[PDB]
């Protein structure tokens, strides 16, 4: 179990990590999260009571180093950073654990939502969307744009997840333009999970940190991309059963992990109605499909 | 975007475009079967492929071999039709290809932006306008053509005869949408109307009567009173 210590909380800040969330006063004593299930990404975010504009936060994985959050006046805000000396922060850590300045990541013990979410996000991965080598972690915010969406303007602070175009060269073979378009097996299963993503764990990796993204950012490109990456598997008439069971699993725990009052812009009724009663894998999604039902049956 | 009564002379500039209209591309009659059932046989077809500007008509016949054996006729229709709009262009040299085609139904959209693929400079609009070229099949000779090909052929008209000689494009179009207007609400009248003069005939390479330009003025007023009339049967207004 490992700690994300908190050099101070200068500012009335809502603090979220993965899926828990805890309201923090300006110049409370909150010094770090303890009790962080090692073995998972984890991801740590903000919204400052004063602008509820820009949720931002870090993609991060325990393992992959020592991590802190301080406050930064300058830039305004919670800065994740590395310490590298092991010492002078299991010194930190356990000074703080003793005053007892640290809140417990809340899991039950019954409780595999986390696991469900990020069963393949791999921290290797994150960083390749999220561009910034010099740090092992990843930040994030509402504002993000995505490579695909700025295509149609500063990179460096892009979210590179795949570009999938069903209208493209890329999605449709030359002579195979009605066929192709109408049943996307080829651009899915070779263009996407033999040539791109390179096997489906990667694949179904990208689509839960864009969902992740769009739940806990409201990232709006993100949002684009998990529905394109579903509807991409779902108007494809050829796909292996484990992605399909895999898929529904997948599905279920993130429209159960949704806030409800969020349903009307994270969730894009075409996409999710096409999926559940007219793709070819309508009959595929039985968890999620049921669940989707007796929880939002007005987007239905 | 969509072209509609607003930008309605952009038909006329010199952008080299076209008009796909694909209602004729699919042509069934529907008939019982011995056993009582409904069955239907397929007829020759064409896409309707026409620059507003020129009078250029590219009709490219569909010969009703190419359903043989395939389903989902009416949507694998508009693919076809696509295909062969974007094999019309890929045959056409560059400074032909059209800048933009605008195709008269929705449905087209998708399989002809996905046929041209290769063409990403050649806008695919769609129209708010109620364009009356099903009624294509209502001049004698295009039907004609269409009914008795054996096989695929594309056939070349100028859907303006000679007007252009003497009228714009502007006034060709909107005498070509008032004929085929009138040809499409009463298709019996709107004939009469046309030949009711035997001495006013089409030359072998025209498709429409030579009138004079003071025929062509009453010809259109009784094809407007024609289009008028069936309004009110229509409606009971």
């Amino acid at each position: 179990m490992n700690t994300v210590p908190f050099t101070s909380a200068p500012i009335e800040v809502t603090i979220g990590i993965d899926q828990y969330s805890f309201n923090v006063k300006e110049n409370q004593p909150f010094h770090g999260i303890k009790d962080i299930p090692i073995g998972h990404v984890h991801v740590i975010h903000f919204q400052h009571a004063d602008n509820s504009s820009m949720r931002y936060g870090y993609w991060f994985d325990c393992r992959m180093g020592n991590f802190y959050i301080q406050y930064d006046p300058k830039d305004g805000l919670y800065k994740m950073m590395e310490e590298r000396d092991g010492a002078k922060f299991e010194n930190i850590v356990h000074n703080f654990k003793e005053r007892q300045m640290m809140v417990s990541y809340p899991k039950i013990d019954e409780d595999d939502t986390w696991y469900n979410l990020t069963e393949f996000v791999q921290m290797d991965k994150i960083r390749k969307i999220v561009r910034k080598d010099e740090n092992q972690f990843s930040y994030v915010d509402s504002s993000m744009t995505t490579v695909q969406e700025n295509e149609l303007s500063d990179p460096a602070h892009s979210l590179n997840y795949t570009v999938i175009n069903f209208k493209s060269r890329e999605a449709i073979r030359p002579g195979h333009e009605m066929e192709d378009f109408l049943d996307k097996s080829y651009y899915l299963n070779t263009v996407m999970l033999q040539g791109i993503f390179k096997n489906s764990s990667n694949y179904f990796g990208e689509l839960q940190f864009a969902f992740l993204n769009a739940m806990f950012f409201g990232n709006y490109g993100s949002s684009l991309q998990w529905h394109a990456m579903i509807e991409l598997i779902c108007s494809s008439a050829t796909v292996p059963k484990h992605m399909l069971d895999k898929l529904d699993e997948i599905l279920y725990y993130q429209i159960k992990t949704l806030p409800e009052q969020y349903s009307d812009i994270l969730l894009n009724e075409r996409v999710w109605n096409i999926c559940l009663y007219s793709s070819f894998q309508k009959n595929s999604l039985h968890n999620t499909e049921k669940i989707m039902e007796n929880k939002y049956p007005e987007l239905l | 975007g969509a072209m509609n009564s607003s930008n309605y002379a952009e038909l006329f500039n010199n952008d080299i475009k076209l008009f796909v209209d694909d209602t004729n591309v699919y042509r069934v009659t529907v008939h019982k079967t011995f056993e009582g059932n409904v069955a239907t046989k397929a007829i020759n077809g064409c896409i309707f492929t026409l620059n507003p500007k020129t009078g250029h008509l590219f009709l490219k016949i569909i010969h009703t071999s190419v359903w043989a054996g395939q389903k989902r006729l009416s949507q694998l229709a508009k693919w076809k039709t696509a295909e062969e709009v974007s094999a019309l262009v890929r045959s056409l040299p560059k400074e032909e290809q059209p800048k933009q085609i605008i195709v008269t139904r929705k449905a087209m959209l998708d399989p002809l932006e996905v046929h041209m693929l290769d063409f990403p400079n050649i806008a695919i609009r769609p129209t708010e306008l109620r364009l009356p070229f099903s009624a294509a099949m209502s001049i004698d000779k295009l039907s004609d053509v269409v009914m008795k090909a054996t096989e695929p052929q594309m056939v070349l008209f100028n859907i303006y005869d000679d007007w252009l000689d003497r009228i714009s494009s502007y006034t060709a179009f909107s005498r070509l949408t008032l004929l085929l207007r009138a040809l499409k609400t009463n298709e019996e009248s709107a004939k009469m109307i046309l030949l009711s003069d035997p001495t006013i005939t089409i030359k072998s390479y025209h498709l429409w009567p030579s009138f004079t330009d003071e025929q062509w003025i009453t010809i259109e007023s009784q094809m407007r009173d024609l289009i008028l009339t069936e309004y009110g049967r229509k409606y009971n207004v």
